[PDB]
RNA sequence: AAACAUCUCAGUAUCGGGAGGAACAGAAAACGCAAUGUGAUGUCGUUAGUAACCGCGAGUGAACGCGAUACAGCCCAAACC
RNA sequence: ACUCGUACGGUCACUGAAUCCUGCCCAGUGCAGGUAUCUGAACACCUCGUACAAGAGGACGAAGGACCUGUCAACGGCGGG
RNA sequence: GCUUUACUGCAGGCUGUCGCUGAGGACUCUCACUCCGGGAGGAGGACACCGAUAGCCGGGCA
């Protein structure tokens, strides 16, 4: 079976959903964690310095 | 080559020709307190130690002469330029 | 290189774990205050999924219902006893001190009250040899002379299910089913059949180990493979 | 004349001799069964406590904290590293155990602020220190002319910023002269070179 | 560093923890133009690419002092009560 | 983790059903065991040195090694004349 | 990426020494410490563990 088009058809699983905290569709309903704001993992909001150029 | 243990030659200290005695320079012992000894201790740490991680070099097929010229009267020695010699043996 | 299979094991991931949730009981000797008045009746004989051998269901006078490491020759209705003054017959448990020498024993304790550790698999049994006030020599199934505290409780008889190893699995399917009930990854790929990256014996244009198979005890995990600290190898000599 | 305190001080100059020795041998046994952070009604070293700012008053708290002995509990590299940076065994942390103890205590009492701390010994595998914390919100302290300073906002989380005594010392701030070129007014402003 | 291991990139990038409107530092167990001298601390200018470091290679790199800015000096522990 | 496991176990490897079989080699390499003697770091100890220290030497000597033995269903070998 | 008796190092294993650590070159003990036992209590015990350092092995890894 090809890993391309033929492997795309089984994709009817819901994972990332609207986040109760940040409003982004990144709340992984199976992990119960937001990939965007860290809701469910951190009391603090997810943020990293690499999200922008080092001198900015 | 054969070399006379004693013979007449110029003495740079006395400033006049006199009987000298030839001796092969014996290696003096190290104190282990010179600046280089400390740098070894200081600069050596985790991982490679730079210059201190180097091992001894090779050898030349034949070594130069490492002599000591001892003046007979004043007793003060003096050094000279050595010269490539397979073996050096003294006569008397 | 990549971590070898023996290293993956350590992580205790699903594939390497035993199906504990399917295991029946942690067969351990009972804790009697003293006296030895404790006794019970064999209510049933079950199959132990963890040892591929029978385990006896017993019901004690004090209401307690617990499974047990059943030696051979035990059936429903039989009365088993546990304690210092217990009778000297199969299925009963009492310290090696109160046990007559020359009598085969199983499920022997290492430290008195630990519930039994030695000789617990199909057909095996220890052998109480020497008595004393301090020591009670017991010959374990491996043939080793184990000096033990006379207070160490043990059960009379040979572990049930003897002779299991006599018949061959014959086919892969039978091994499959057994392996599926243990903490073991199976089948087994030979190191010499892998790539250099995967195992110290991997690589080459043909199959053979690189270096000699006997490895020093001091070898680090990732390298300790093949014949571990072998005192010798082969059959001859 | 000598104070009674002077005896606790003199006693602790040699924790391995005399009565103090037998006392530690006993105490440590109970201490090893206690938790990481343990609040205690009275300081084991009164002279030291009072000397460090302690007062038998409302809002003043003490707690014994234990930290493991030794170098850094460091994980080896999982990617390319030059030999200089491949170490694990000989790497030590830049904060001293006392400082780690102060932090563990301060975190246990979120509302309190670390006043100071002192050593109370160590066995083969751990060291104990008693930390003195203060309730900056209690009026008993808010009105204390000797301690009210800790009630200021700018003293918030003082231990985490190294503003503690062991902090300032560990930050190489002891000497005002030679040797403190890279430490004062702060390690960070000096490019992190000590 | 015309390779490269100490060195360098750099205590940089990134990571953990936390304060304020600013932080930190701060009233000498200082300095050491050695003095019959200076006098808490930051910072700016300079001292200086100097001293010091370094396969003494490539590179790295202060301080005292001086001129300015702004200036501020105090509280415990103990003794005795 | 293996393990609700205990040598009829389970780990680590090689070979790859049954049947007939599986010779010779322990010198090198590996592993393991032993070892009079030799070699073998640091602390402590002794000597010299230094009003102290650096440092130099000595005595004792672990694992390891030399040396000896075991082992090829260990790695491997099985020729010239 | 991979290999090794390439160079240099890093984990890890073994080993000596120091600390925890106590009473009376070989030995006894109990009180720390460890484990078994629900507990009474038993086993072990100044060793082991842990922290530190030294020598050896060390393509497992950089
Ligand atoms: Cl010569
Ligand atoms: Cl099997
Ligand atoms: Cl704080
Ligand atoms: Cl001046
Ligand atoms: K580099
Ligand atoms: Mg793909
Ligand atoms: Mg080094
Ligand atoms: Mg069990
Ligand atoms: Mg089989
Ligand atoms: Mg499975
Ligand atoms: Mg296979
Ligand atoms: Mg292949
Ligand atoms: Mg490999
Ligand atoms: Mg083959
Ligand atoms: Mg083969
Ligand atoms: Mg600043
Ligand atoms: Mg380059
Ligand atoms: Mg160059
Ligand atoms: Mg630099
Ligand atoms: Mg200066
Ligand atoms: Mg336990
Ligand atoms: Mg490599
Ligand atoms: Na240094
Ligand atoms: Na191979
Ligand atoms: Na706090
Ligand atoms: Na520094
Ligand atoms: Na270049
Ligand atoms: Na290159
Ligand atoms: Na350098
Ligand atoms: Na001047
Ligand atoms: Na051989
Ligand atoms: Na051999
Ligand atoms: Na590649």
């Amino acid at each position: 079976t090809g890993a391309g088009t033929p492997s795309q058809g089984k994709k009817n699983t819901t994972t990332h959903t609207k986040c109760r905290r940040c409003g982004e569709k990144s709340y992984h309903t199976k992990k119960k964690v937001c990939s965007s704001c860290g809701f469910g993992k951190s009391a603090k909001r997810r943020d990293y310095e690499w999200q922008s150029k080092a001198g900015e | 080559m054969q070399m006379p243990r004693r013979f007449n030659t110029y003495c740079p200290h006395c400033n006049e020709h006199q009987e000298h005695e030839v001796e092969k320079v014996r290696s003096g012992r190290q104190t282990g307190m010179k600046w280089i000894d400390r740098q070894r201790e200081r600069n050596s740490g985790i991982g490679n130690d730079g210059k201190f991680s180097k091992v001894p070099g090779g050898d030349k097929p034949t070594k130069k002469t490492d002599l000591k010229y001892r003046c007979g009267e004043c007793g003060k020695a003096h050094l000279r330029e050595g010269w490539r010699a397979g073996r050096l043996e003294f006569q008397e | 290189g990549r971590r070898i299979q023996g290293q993956r094991r350590g992580r205790g991931t699903s594939t390497f774990r035993a199906p504990s949730h399917r295991y029946k009981a942690d067969l351990e000797h009972r804790k009697v205050e003293d006296g030895d008045v404790i006794a019970g009746t064999v209510v049933d004989i079950e199959h132990d999924p963890a040892r591929s051998a029978p385990v006896a269901a017993v019901e004690f006078e004090d209401g307690d219902r617990r499974l047990i490491l059943a030696p051979e020759g035990v059936g429903v209705g039989d009365e088993l006893q546990v304690g210092v003054s217990a009778e000297i017959a199969p299925g009963n448990t009492l310290p090696l001190a109160e046990i007559p020498e020359g009598v085969p024993v199983c499920n022997v304790e290492s430290s008195p009250g630990d519930g039994g550790k030695f000789a617990r698999a199909s057909g095996v049994n220890a052998q109480l040899l020497t008595h004393d006030r301090n020591v009670a020599v017991v010959k374990l199934p491996s043939g080793e002379m184990k000096r033990l505290d006379p207070q160490c409780r043990a059960t009379i008889g040979v572990v049930a299910g003897g002779g299991r190893t006599d018949k061959p699995f014959v086919k892969a399917g039978n091994k499959h089913h057994k392996m599926k009930a243990r903490g073991t990854k199976w089948p087994n790929v030979r190191g010499v059949a892998m790539n250099a990256v995967d195992h110290p014996f991997g690589g080459g244009g043909r199959q053979h180990p690189g270096k000699p198979k006997s490895i020093s005890r001091n070898a680090p995990p990732g390298r300790k493979v093949g014949d571990i600290a072998s005192k010798r190898t082969g059959r001859g000599g | 004349a000598r104070s009674a305190y002077s005896y606790i001080r003199d006693a602790w100059e040699n924790p391995g001799d005399g009565q103090l020795a037998e006392l530690q041998w006993q105490r440590q046994q109970e201490w090893r069964n206690e938790g990481a952070v343990e609040r205690i009604e009275r300081p084991t070293r009164l002279d030291k406590a009072r000397s460090q700012g302690y007062k038998a008053k409302q809002g003043v708290i003490v707690a014994r904290v234990s930290v493991r002995k030794g170098s850094a509990r460091k994980r080896r590299h999982k990617a390319g590293r030059r030999s200089k940076r491949q170490g694990v065994t000989r790497i030590t942390r830049r904060k001293d155990i006392q400082r780690v103890a102060e932090e563990r205590a301060s975190r246990t009492f979120p509302n309190l602020r670390v006043l100071n701390s002192y050593s109370v010994g160590q066995d083969g595998r751990q060291k104990w220190h008693e930390v003195i914390l203060i309730d900056p919100n209690h009026p008993a302290i808010q009105n204390d002319d000797d301690l009210s300073w800790i009630c200021a906002d700018d003293q918030a989380d003082r231990v985490f910023r190294g503003l503690t005594g062991a902090g300032r010392r560990n930050r190489g701030l002891s000497g005002k002269g030679k040797g403190s070129e890279k430490t004062r007014p702060s390690l960070r402003s000096n490019g992190g070179k000590a």
